[PDB]
């Protein structure tokens, strides 16, 4: 179904960022959500999306102020219309980064 | 004083009143020619009373091209809101007219396609359940709410249109198909399997088989099944109106 | 407007480039806003007869 | 500039001739042939109601015709309100992007066999053909069309159809209609393929 | 007026509409199947004497039971009626 | 797979993931997420917004930071469109209200 | 039958969490989705009574009625905490 | 049938609960649940009657007169608490 | 919706290989979304850090690479989470 | 279409390591147009403004309507010759 | 493809006969039909192409495509350089 399609599309999507997000040198694993929007049968109305990021770090590997810039740069530009602003990254600890 | 001033209050009440009559006359149930002129055009009159003040009035003279393009711009609104609904009932119809089909009911059109003897019985049978199921789940009540709606995000007045938009709902054209495929495999299946089935018979003495033993154990496998499938429209009725509607509001804005 | 002075000074880009009540008013607005509706109705009937004729087609 | 009742009597009167500035000016004709054949193929003559395929083929004239819908709000729509140019010098000002568009969409052929039916030796220019001449050449060319794009969508179904028979006769029924099995493989390579949004796709690229 | 009402509606009208089909459908069926099984015993092959019988069997079934079709039509129809102001939404 | 089913499925599926990233937080041994999505009606004008109750087991000591806390709250609250925070709820296996 | 499935598959969820709470051995959940009415006045809205049976003496902690309570609000569109009822084993009214 | 059936499912269920209950031996749930109507006026407030037979002695307090009540009118859309009638084995009104 | 997705894989994948030829950059990995946006992650050889220039020429190329890619809607970042952006 | 663009994208990159200083080129274009040139040159072989200018031209000229400003042109370094 | 392929075919029937001229040594026509040509060509050592030659170099591919105004050919040599 058109659903099923798009659900498979968010979750191959979410792989793939997250599979960046560890390539990148302090982090060892990462886990992205996406929120993407919704329509209604009836008011105008647009919901940025909105995404949640979960970075592992290597062992006392803390992520750069750039590196925080360029994960929600990443994140942001690989979903239509994703303000950075609704991009949350957070580390193993539940310390926000963002 | 005993001013009224008659141009304010026309103007007031003629673009509000266009857009609903134009989605009266093509929206489903709201369209059907059984419902007198005269009632139709009573109730978009009374809905134009109860939403036009609260609307902000325009000033284009009813004499001029800019009325044109207006009132081409409330036509095109409104059909548009009728058709995008009337697209569920479509594919419904093409649904039942294939398990029909495939019932042999009407054979005569794979040898004399469109000779003036066709009976999709079952095509109208779940048409007017449809019916009765948007009946039930008050969808008119939501059209006009949205016929409503719609100024917000597109004011009476002209404003710019878009393209790939269109394509959206002439795109909805797919639907009808892609739906109704599914409703017929939960039975099209089975009775493929049954057709086969007749064929392994035929692969016995040659002859002696199809049209003779075939048609009426199929007509009334189909029946049958189809009447236990009954229960399943249902979820994808509700599935089908709710695929219209928040397409229409992602596609009208 | 502040939004109203902005239209203001792009019009006038635009021309850069391209370089009490008497009866006799009562009844006069009466008469032309009766003159407009019927035209409103006519043209309206028109399109909408032309619509049907359009959907009363046989592809 | 003549009387404003006269402009409201020609308005409406022109108002009458819609359905056949659709038909006639339009690609209207093409994508409701289209339809039609396609429906033929299936082998359903009603699954979909003639009135969703008119309201699709409308929709795909309304797109099709939105560039030139802009152009004729170019050169019509907008100077009519300032007035540098207005009723004559601008209703076929307006009519151009028709002329130019239906030019586009007409075959040599019938335009030549319309000329030597209305004895116009000296149509020299292919710019100045006359609305007479150009009309009903411009709705044969859509016909050829039209009847070419529903070959074309006839060859697959046509195929499906030859393949399910052929392998009935190769498994040794000689007895079961081919139409009733093929039925819904037609259906569901339709759907599978996704063959309305190419077909449409197809027509958009069509002109 | 709830869609399980409606669903329930279209159920129960259309298992009449089978109570009353089956009855000649069936013994089409059963006449068409028992000529062909004597035609393949027999070795005989022409596609129309399996037409015969079949009109016979069937018109005998209204003979038959025809009165039990047309009494149970007339009963689904009149409780419809009778009922039909209490389903009203 | 009916439309609902559809639906449903999702619902489990996101719950699923979001339970499995607060896991993988230190301080979390296993986490439990409950998602109540709500239901436009022609009846109403705002639609209610939708609701998330979330529940954490720790790690023998391992007490959840306030900024553990409200990390939580914005990945749940991300994870699901127009799910306003203060709808998120979080709790610990002894039963105390951590937002 | 498929709502109703939803129900079943829901109140079992909850009473699953409920249980996995310290304090608590067994739960049960019981919902009453039902449909509302506009301009009746007071209408109603829908409701939750939630049983759990304790540990031996485990007496759950005001934080803990209210955890519960939120929980099982959250987990029902539209479910005003006000109507969610939690009852002990005894009978003993913990909200 | 599918609501009849739906019917003697929850009562089974808030029967079930009822007896977890330590004091409560076996519970007996009648519902009766009425028509319902779309119009502007037509309305009616369902109502149960609740049976329970108790462990020898093991009288139920108010508390636990107070807890099934809320059990029984949440199980139920739109149960008015006031109509849901609760008696013991031997026929004393616990409401 | 497969066809369109594949493409975009493939026009990543190629981006990427360019973006590696070049000698400082050891390996690209290039991620793309239309409604566009592009992330690019770039390893460095040991100490080859790349010029501005460098910078400038990957941002030409990714945002030629995209019908209608604003270059200030590409991200550049090193393998250590610097931006170069 | 694809299809084509590859082609069209090959034989582009096979003229332009045709010419001397440059030991292999991709070529990459974007059809709605825009191109993106990277060459590798030989050991110090720096390409000449007049060569610059050549490559930009072949390159405009072999895809319909490019307009030149919109082909940039990049060495293994990563300096734009553009 | 049928296009596709008569596109390829013209461009190396035209390199064929660039080549085919006494200072030319091989020859690279590239054709963009929507139209413009890119014509490389690598000469003999140090066989310098006259103006004329230039000039019969437009001509030839100017003509060789429907309506190719050879104001849209460029002629390059193996170094770089603009004939044109």
């Amino acid at each position: 179904s058109q659903f099923s399609e798009q659900v498979n599309y968010q979750r191959a999507l979410e792989g793939e960022l997250a599979r960046t997000i560890e390539t990148l040198g302090p982090v060892k694993s990462a886990r992205v959500h996406l929120a993407m929007p919704k329509p209604s049968l009836f008011v105008r109305e647009q919901k940025s999306p909105s995404a949640s990021v979960t970075v592992t770090l290597e062992p006392g590997r803390a992520l750069d102020e750039g590196q925080i810039s360029a994960v929600v740069h990443l994140v942001s530009s690989a979903v239509a219309g994703l303000p950075p602003g609704n991009v949350t990254l957070v580390d193993q600890s539940g310390h926000l980064l963002t | 004083v005993t001013s009224e001033q008659w141009l304010y209050w026309l103007h007031l009440y003629f673009w509000p009143l266009l857009r609903v009559l134009a989605l009266i006359s093509t929206a489903p149930i709201l369209s059907e020619r059984a419902i007198p002129k005269r009632v139709k055009l009573g109730l978009g009159i009374m809905i134009t009373l109860v939403i036009a003040p609260s609307l902000p009035a325009n000033d284009t003279p009813l004499f001029s091209i800019a009325a044109l393009w207006l009132a081409m711009q409330q036509i095109l609104i409104g059909i548009a809101l009728g058709f995008t609904m009337q697209f569920a009932f479509a594919a419904v119809r093409t649904a039942g007219e294939f398990i029909g089909l495939q019932m042999g009911l009407s054979f005569a059109t794979f040898v004399d396609p469109g000779s003036h003897l066709n009976m999709p019985v079952l095509a109208r049978i779940m048409d007017m359940l449809a019916m009765l199921l948007f009946l039930t789940f008050n969808g008119h009540l939501w059209l006009i709410s949205l016929l409503v709606d719609t100024f917000h995000t597109l004011p009476i007045g002209s404003n710019p249109v878009n393209s790939n938009a269109f394509m959206a709902l002439a795109r909805a054209g797919g639907l009808i198909f892609l739906n109704g495929l599914m409703l017929a495999l939960p039975v099209i299946t089975l009775l493929l399997t049954l057709n086969l089935a007749l064929g392994l018979l035929n692969r016995m003495a040659p002859q002696l088989s199809i049209f003779v033993i075939g048609f009426p154990l199929t007509l009334t496998v189909g029946i049958m099944l189809m009447a236990a499938l009954m229960p399943l429209i249902a979820p994808f009725c509700e599935h089908l109106f709710s695929e219209i509607f928040n397409l229409l509001a992602d596609i009208v804005s | 407007a502040i939004q109203g002075i902005e239209g203001v000074i792009s019009q006038l880009q635009a021309t850069a480039m391209a370089a009490g009540i008497a009866l006799n008013d009562v009844m006069a607005d009466m008469q032309k806003a009766s003159v407009s509706m019927q035209m409103g109705i006519q043209v309206r009937n028109k399109l909408v007869a032309a619509y049907q004729e359009v959907m009363s087609m046989q592809v | 500039s003549w009387s404003l009742s006269v402009q409201t009597l020609v308005f409406i009167t022109s108002l009458t001739f819609l359905p056949a500035i659709l038909l006639m000016m339009t690609s209207f004709t093409r994508i409701i042939i289209v339809f039609g054949l396609l429906r033929n193929a299936l082998g359903t003559p009603s699954a979909p109601p003639n009135q969703v395929l008119l309201g699709l083929a409308l929709f795909l004239t309304f797109f099709i015709m939105s560039p030139v819908i802009d152009k004729i709000y170019v050169d019509a729509y907008q100077p009519f309100s300032e007035q540098k140019i207005s009723m004559q010098e601008a209703l076929d000002k307006g009519a151009q992007p028709l002329r130019a568009f239906m030019l586009r969409q007409t075959r040599e052929a019938d335009l030549a066999l319309f000329a030597r039916l209305a004895n116009s030796g000296p149509l020299q220019g292919p710019e100045a053909v006359p609305m007479r001449i150009l009309l009903p050449a411009y709705v044969t060319s859509e016909l050829k069309t039209a009847f070419q794009i529903g070959f074309t969508i006839f060859i697959p179904f046509l195929i499906i159809d030859l393949v399910i028979a052929s392998v009935l006769m190769a498994l040794g029924m000689m007895m079961v209609p081919p139409a009733t099995i093929a039925l819904p493989f037609k259906l569901m390579l339709f759907v599978l393929v996704d063959g309305w949004q190419l077909l449409m796709g197809s027509l958009a690229q069509s002109f | 007026m709830t869609p399980e009402s409606v669903m329930m509606m279209g159920t129960e009208a259309m298992k009449v509409a089978l109570a009353l089909a089956a009855p000649l459908l069936l013994v089409a069926l059963i006449t068409g199947l028992i000529i062909s099984i004597l035609q393949a015993a027999t070795q005989i092959n022409e596609m129309t004497l399996s037409f015969i019988p079949k009109i016979v069997a069937v018109f005998i079934a209204i003979i038959v039971a025809g009165p039990w079709m047309l009494n149970l039509l007339l009963d689904y129809v009149r409780t419809l009626f009778s009922n039909l102001p209490y389903i009203i939404g």
